[PDB]
């Protein structure tokens, strides 16, 4: 199958910029079979161009699609904020029909550390045979984070897992949650529980950490 | 007005199959292609395969050949999408979609979406536990606390706090299927540090589907 890969993954403009996305392909589709496709949480892909240079029913003119063979762009003259959203490339020269991977156009803001808070299991988990430990990454920006979470300085893995809140949009920040579950039986068996966060906003990465016997 | 509308959502165990309806309306002429595309939480887009109803032609994407079917019933402007020996990486939103003109083509008008589980939860109601600082610093001048949400079936619930009057600074998360096929959420507030301990922060869980609805006070 063609594969198709876009540029930049995240791109990060205000409502005014002008956005240039990029799309490649593995080989050459001519100048007509690439489209490009808005997307928004919790709708479908919606249509902005096709033939890779012409516009669908009532797009506006702001957007523009060029290119040929193996380099395709999609450009927004002057973004709204209602622009900011995922896009992702389709190209139509042969089957199968495939994506590109989508590019994230998001809102710049000045970088800001997260808030981390770590969650020891309540009483009433622990009598059921199961201890979830949660961390909170609260409010940051850019979008990048690492969690890595530590039971005596043992780093874990496969055992934990994570989401992240849509870009706010009044402040423009995102917050992050992930929760590490263990077995009550492994939870008793160990003492210090850290979450420790790598983020831009942060000189080095924060550790957040609690004592189980004393939490 | 244009319409593509999908049957609603389903859930089915893994080794099991699932046939997702998209009935077509409004068109001033029938589509000559309805191509099917899902879409994984937090992943891209998939093709999958298209019909031509007129002729009821499909054609498909080779990774899902022999475990995909897709038919038209151009009587009833609808088309099918039956997809069989179910795994955990089915679960995605099934959207089905007309084309431009051609099987190989763009997508102008989008089906509503139907959300496709694979998971062998029966339904069930949430746990929900406090999430609350055991230690907090005085260099912070924010706390926060919350609800952890945890092991219900199906989707969605809702979460309010403070029984709807407390909004500003809430983070709902996604919800997360475990491997245990069962959904865990979380939902927190951030505080003044100065409100933690003088104020009162209670979380509201409703989950329809069990006719669940708890109420959790949070404190340390």
């Amino acid at each position: 199958e063609t594969v198709l890969t876009q540029s930049p993954g995240t791109l990060s403009l205000s409502p005014g910029e002008r956005a240039t996305l990029s799309c490649r392909a593995s080989q050459s589709l001519g100048s007509s079979y690439l489209a490009w496709y808005q997307q928004k949480p919790g709708q479908a892909p919606r249509l902005l161009i096709y033939g890779a240079s012409s516009r669908a029913p009532g797009i506006p003119d702001r957007f523009s699609g060029s290119g040929s063979g193996t380099d395709f762009t999609l450009t927004i003259s002057r973004l709204e904020p209602e622009d900011f959203a995922v896009y992702y490339c389709q190209q139509y020269a042969d089957s199968p029909i495939t994506f590109g991977q989508g590019t994230r156009l998001e809102i710049k803001r000045t970088v800001a550390a997260p808030s981390v808070f770590i969650f020891p299991p309540s009483d009433e988990q622990l009598k059921s045979g199961t201890a979830s430990v949660v961390c909170l990454l609260n409010n940051f920006y850019p979008r990048e984070a690492k969690v890595q979470w530590k039971v005596d300085n043992a780093l874990q893995s496969g055992n934990s897992q994570e989401s992240v809140t849509e870009q706010d949009s009044k402040d423009s920040t995102y917050s992050l949650s992930s929760t590490l579950t263990l077995s009550k039986a492994d939870y008793e068996k160990h003492k210090v529980y850290a979450c420790e966060v790598t983020h831009q906003g942060l000189s080095s990465p924060v550790t957040k950490s609690f004592n189980r016997g004393e939490c | 007005q244009v319409q593509l509308v999908q049957s609603g959502a389903e859930v089915k165990k893994p080794g099991s199959s699932v046939k997702v309806s998209c009935k077509a309306s409004g068109y001033t002429f029938s589509s000559n292609v309805i191509s099917w595309v899902r879409q994984a939480p937090g992943q891209g887009l998939e093709w999958m395969g298209g019909v031509i109803p007129i002729v009821d032609i499909a054609n498909y994407a080779q990774r899902f050949k022999g475990r995909v079917t897709i038919t038209a019933d151009e009587s009833t402007s609808t088309t099918y999408m039956e997809l069989s020996s179910l795994r955990s990486e089915d679960t995605a939103v099934y959207y089905c979609a007309s084309t431009l003109g051609l099987v190989l083509d763009a997508m102008d008008y989008w089906g509503q979406g139907t959300l496709v589980t694979v998971s062998s939860a029966s339904t069930k109601g949430p746990s929900v536990f406090p999430l609350a600082p055991c230690s907090r610093s005085t260099s912070e001048s924010t706390a926060a606390l919350g609800c952890l949400v945890k092991d219900y079936f199906p989707e969605p619930v809702t979460v309010s706090w403070n029984s709807g009057a407390l909004t500003s600074g809430v983070h709902t998360f996604p919800a997360v299927l475990q491997s245990s096929g069962l959904y865990s959420l979380s939902s927190v507030v951030t505080v003044p540090s100065s409100s933690l301990g003088t104020k009162t922060y209670t979380c509201n869980v409703d989950h329809k589907p069990s006719n669940t609805k708890v109420d959790k006070r949070v404190e340390p």
